[PDB]
RNA sequence: GUGUAGUGGCGAGCGAAAGCGGAACAGGCCAAACUUAUCAUUAGAUAGGGGUUGUAGGGCUUGCAAUGUGGACUUGAAAACGAUAGAAGAAGCUGUUGGAAAGCAGCGCGCAAAAGGGUGAUAGCCCCGUAUUUGAAAUUGUUUUCAUACCUAGCGAGAUCCCUGAGUAGCUCGGAAAACGUUAUUUUGAGUGAAUCUGCCCAGACCAUUGGGUAAGCCUAAAUACUAAUUAGUGACCGAUAGCGAAACAGUACCGUGAGGGAAAGGUGAAAAGAACCCAGAGAUGGGAGUGAAAUAGAUUCUGAAACCAUAUGCCUACAACGUGUCAGAGCACAUUAAUGUGUGAUGGCGUGCGUUUUGAAGUAUGAGCCGGCGAGUUAUGAUAGCAAGCGUUAGUUAACCAGGAGAUGGGGAGCUGUAGCGAAAGCGAGUUUUAAAAGAGCGUUUGUUUGUUAUUAUAGACCCGAAACGGGUUGAGCUAGUC
RNA sequence: AGGGGUGAAAUUCCAAUCGAAAUCCGUGAUAGCUGGUUCUCGUCGAAAUAGCUUUAAGGCUAGCGUGAGAUCACAAAUAAG
RNA sequence: UUGUGGUAGACGAGCGUUGUAUUGGAGUUGAAGUCAAAGCGUGAGCAUUGGUGGAUCCAAUACAAGUGAGAAUGCCGGCA
RNA sequence: AAAUCCAGGUACGGGUGAAGACACCCGUUAGGCGCAACGGGACGGAAAGACCCCGUGAAGCUUUACUGUAGCUUAAUAUUG
C-alpha cells in the first residue's frame, strides 16, 4: 500500500501562513519564512504579556507622582500615608484614574493628613 | 459478538516510531545518541567484545570434555515424588505406553529414583533402582523386579 | 542465532542461571604463585553479575 | 448449516449474494458471528455436542 | 535431530552423518566360466546360446514342476475424456428533478444468471455476456480396452571341478571432496603393486574375535528446480515524480569513434454538432454569431494550488537607523462563521532568525535562492524481557505433509520445553562434586507451557546518502608515440 | 592494448582523462568519518569521570538517568550531643 | 496536600493519512479535490457558508502499513 | 546570459561579544530614488584546504621488513638400454 498525502502538508502550511498576515515582503508568501516569523512573534507575545504589566504599573506610578507633586508631597511619602495611617488597600491605578476625575482625588490626598 | 464493534482487553502498546519528529520524542537522533560508532548504520560490534581488551571468554581456561565424541546415554526416569499421583499398579513399559508418559516407539531403558514415601503398593519392572528408593518401595509392602 | 563456539566450551550453565566457570592463572607458572593461591583457584566459581548480561545472550 | 450437503438447496441461494450454505465442518468463527440469522438442521446437534 | 557431536590463528566463524515423521517407489542388463559356426582358425577375433550374484550365486553331471504373471516396453483396431473456431441462453413499465435517469419514488417480474463491460448520471429485467445445456469436417493430447511382438518364472540331488570385472584395491610423495584447516572413508598428478570363497573390503590410526557387504562394468520413470511462453483469473499491488527503463512508433530521440549510457510527456464532449457567417487585421488570432446542458468545455483542450508577474477599491509612507515583529495607541475606511468585531497602523516601550555541530554561535563557522512533489529504522528466520489470552499438575504443544473455496480448520505426537540435580566423565540420586572425611564449602532439595502484541538484540546492504579504491570480462592506436 | 603497449626518458602518450585508460559486472564494496533522519501533549531527567583498550574523534564494564517490583524500620536523609 | 523549566534519553496517552472488513448513511436538488471568510478545540487537528468543479464519499469499532517533511553543497519540474 | 542568494526597509565612532560587528550597548550623522565611476568592506564569489594533523584509509615506489612466487640452477625417480 502506498500513501501520498499532499492534502495534510498543504493544510498545515496553510495554517502557518495564515497565522502571519500583515507581514512585510515575502514573510506572508513563503512558508519557511512564515514559520520563523510566527515562532518569533509568539516569543515576543510571551515576553510582552509580562513586560506590559511590568510597564503599566510604572506608568501609573509616574502619573501619580505628577499629581502629588502639585500638592506639596511626593509619591514616595504618599505610600506611607496609605499603609501605616488609615490602612487603605486602594489600588495603584485607581488612585491614578481619580485625577482624570479630580476634586474627588483631593479628598484622598488631604484625608491622609491626619 | 458484533464484528461492527470488536474490542480486545489490552494488547496495543506504545510503538516507538524512531524517526518521525520530536513531539513524539525519539526524533532526529532517533535514540542512537550523538555521533558515535553506535550512531552510524550497523553499530553494535560483535556480541562478545570489549574492544581490544582480551574478552572474558578468551581470558578464561577451557572446560575439558572427557568422553570426547560421544553422547550421554539418556535414561527414561520414574521419580517417586510424582508417580504417586499417577494411578497405576504393575509399572512397566507395556502400561507406560498406555499412560502416555513413555512412547511405544521408544526402545529406551527405565530407571527408578526418589526418596518420597508412597502409600499403596506398586510393582515396578525397571532397569535400575536406587538404594533408598528400593527401600521406600519395599516398606510399602510392594516389590521391585530388576530387569536384566 | 548460533551459539558462540568459543563460549559454550568455557561457561557451563547450571540450574537457575548462575553461569559456571573455571578460574584463570592455573595453566602456566606454578612457582610464581603460592600454595594458598593455587588451591583457592582450583575450585570453580560463578560469573560476576556485570558480565552475566554479556554472557547470557552469548549462549 | 447442513450435514449432508443437499444440492437442491445450494442450487438456490447461490445467486443470492446475502445468504450461503455450509457443511458443519466449514463454518468458522467469523463465518458464524457474521450470520445475524441462521438455520441449523436438526441432525448436526448430535455432531456438535460431540465436538464441544 | 540442533545450532548438537565435532571442527576452527580453538578467534571470527563453520556445521554434519545416524535415528525419526513424511511426498513418491522399480529395479533391470552385460563381462567371465561352458557350449555353437566361421575366420592361412597360430584368434588372443566375428555373430549365436547361456548367465548376473551374498540367508553367496552361476556354470558342469541328473531329475521333477512349468505354461502362467510381468513390465523400465513394438505395432494395429475400438472406445472414452479433453485442447484448438462457436450455438441457444429468462425477466419492466409509469411519474419527478433533469441536457440525457439506468438514480429517487410507485406497482411488478425472473433466476442453476445479483461475475463483468458498455448504454448521455449509480441498471438483476436496454444490449453484450455469465450460470446452465450443448456441438468438430481437420489437426493434436491423456487414458482405457482387445490382439500383437522382444524380454522375463520354480523346488531338489552330486562335489578339492571352473568362473565371479588388474596397472585394479592398496603402500609411498605432493593436493583436494567430505561438516572436519587432511584424518578413518572418497577422489588423484608421480612411483611401486596383491589375493581369489579357508577369499576381498568395512564397523575414525591399528591387531585379534564377532558381525555386516561383495568393489574395480552399464541403464533407470516418479517425488524435485525453473517459467520469457498459451489460456482463464486473482490481488487489504502501482495508478503518469508511481508502476517494467518504456501507458505514445522506447531501448526511440539523444551522448559517445566504441563497448556502452539513456530520458520526458496521457484525459475536449456522451457525440465534432472541430466553432459556416460578420467586424478589425496582411495573417495567425481576437471579439459577436452558431451548435451544445456549460464555449471560465474551443482544440493552450478533466480538475487547475503555490512560488511567480501584472491591475484595482480601502489605509499608511518622501528627518529617517529598521532579524522588520510584538505590547500599547491615535486618526482613517468599512461592516462580520455577532463577536469586549474587521483592514491599514502616524507615535511610545521592547526586540542580534531556523536546522546542524559545539565548552559556547546573531555569528566574521557552516546548509538551504523560492514553491510543489519524491526521499531515510522495514522484512524473513531465531534469542531474552514486559503485558494480555488459552490450557494446566504425569502438564502444554505441533512442524513437514494430506483433504479443503489459491480458507479458519480436521487429521498428523516425529519432535520442543518443563517434570532431579550434581559431576570433566563412568556414575550416584533429593542428594551430589571435591575429600581419608559421611565434617566444611560449591550446587541443588518445583513453579509450567503455546500463541498475540511491544521494546531490545543476532545473520542477511539492515536507518539513509557519501568515497579514493580492489578484482573479473570486454571496447578502443580514426588524436598522439613507435615500427612497417 | 591496460598487473599491458610505446617511450632520442618528461612519469611522456595510449580518443579533450594516465604514479597506471574507458565502460559493464561482483556491488546496495567498506567507511570507528561528515551530512540528513518527517506528527502532538504529558511525567521524570543525566554525564562530559575511574579501569582497560595498536586505544585516545571510537568500544566494554562500573559511575550518573528512566520504567516495573520489593525492602517500609534496624535502610537513606536533615539538625544537636 | 505536594508539585507542573529542560537537550541527550526512559515511560504513558493520543491526532491524522491509505486501504480491507462488517454496521449506519449522504450524493447531478451537485461528491471528493481547490481557493476565500471576521469559527470551535489543551495540541496534533476539526467543522460551517459561498464561488469553482462535475462523480464519488463521510462518521463509529477493529485490522494492515510504501503512514506524517524546512534543512541531506538532496533528486525532478517550474519560477524569480 | 552568468556565477551568487536564510527574509531585509542593509550608516559612522567608542565599547562589548565565539576575542575584528549594518543590526547588540552608549553617542553621532543622515530627505526618497537613480546614472557614470573606483574598489576599502560585507572575514565578497568560484573550489567539502593542495599545506598540517587524524583514520588500525587508498594507491605508486623502494629494500639485507615479513610471507610466498614466475624464472634460473642442483639432486632422486619415470621416460630407459
Ligand atoms: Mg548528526
Ligand atoms: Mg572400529
Ligand atoms: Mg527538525
Ligand atoms: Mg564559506
Ligand atoms: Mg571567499
Amino acid at each position: 500500500m502506498r500513501i501520498k498525502g499532499g492534502k495534510q502538508t498543504r493544510v498545515r502550511r496553510k495554517k502557518w501562513l495564515k497565522q502571519a498576515s500583515g507581514s512585510f515582503g515575502t514573510r506572508h508568501a513563503s512558508y519557511k519564512v512564515a514559520k520563523q516569523t510566527v515562532i518569533q512573534a509568539a516569543k515576543y507575545a510571551y515576553r510582552d504579556r509580562r513586560n506590559k504589566k511590568r510597564d503599566f504599573r510604572s506608568l501609573w506610578i509616574l502619573r501619580l507622582n505628577a499629581a502629588l507633586r502639585e500638592q506639596g508631597m511626593t509619591y514616595s511619602v504618599f505610600i506611607n500615608l496609605l499603609k501605616k495611617h488609615n490602612i487603605e488597600i486602594n489600588r495603584k491605578v485607581l488612585s491614578e484614574l481619580a485625577i482624570k476625575e479630580p476634586s474627588k482625588f483631593n479628598l484622598i490626598v488631604q484625608k491622609v493628613k491626619s | 459478538l458484533n464484528q461492527l464493534k470488536s474490542v480486545p482487553k489490552a494488547r496495543n502498546h506504545k510503538t516507538k516510531t524512531l524517526g518521525r519528529g520530536h513531539g513524539s520524542g525519539l526524533g532526529k537522533t532517533s535514540g542512537r545518541g550523538q555521533k558515535g560508532q553506535k550512531a552510524r548504520k550497523s553499530g553494535l560490534t560483535r556480541p562478545g567484545f570489549e574492544g581490544g581488551q582480551t574478552p572474558l571468554y578468551r581470558r578464561l581456561p577451557k572446560f575439558g570434555n572427557a568422553r570426547k565424541g560421544f553422547l550421554k546415554q539418556e535414561w527414561v526416569v520414574l521419580n517417586l515424588n510424582k508417580i504417586a499421583k499417577l494411578k497405576l499398579d504393575k509399572i512397566n513399559r507395556a502400561s507406560l505406553i498406555e499412560k502416555q508418559v513413555i512412547s511405544a516407539k521408544s526402545q529406551l531403558p527405565i530407571k527408578l529414583i526418589g526418596h518420597t514415601k508412597l502409600e499403596k503398593p506398586l510393582h515396578f519392572e525397571v532397569h535400575k533402582v536406587s538404594k533408598q528408593a528400593l527401600k521406600a518401595v519395599e516398606n510399602a509392602n510392594g516389590s521391585v523386579k530388576l530387569l536384566e | 542465532m548460533k551459539v558462540k563456539s568459543a563460549a559454550k566450551k568455557r561457561f557451563k550453565l547450571t540450574k537457575s542461571g548462575q553461569i559456571k566457570r573455571k578460574h584463570a592463572y592455573t595453566s602456566h607458572l606454578a612457582p610464581h604463585k603460592t600454595t594458598k593461591q593455587k588451591r583457592h583457584l582450583r575450585k570453580q566459581g560463578t560469573v560476576s553479575a556485570s558480565d552475566f548480561k554479556r554472557i547470557g545472550n552469548l549462549i | 448449516v447442513v450435514n449432508t450437503l443437499n444440492t437442491n438447496l445450494e442450487q438456490s441461494t447461490s445467486n443470492i449474494k446475502n445468504v450461503q450454505v455450509k457443511h458443519l465442518d466449514k463454518v468458522s468463527v467469523r463465518d458464524l458471528m457474521l450470520a445475524n440469522a441462521l438455520l441449523v438442521e436438526k441432525e448436526v446437534l448430535k455432531a456438535l455436542e460431540g465436538k464441544f
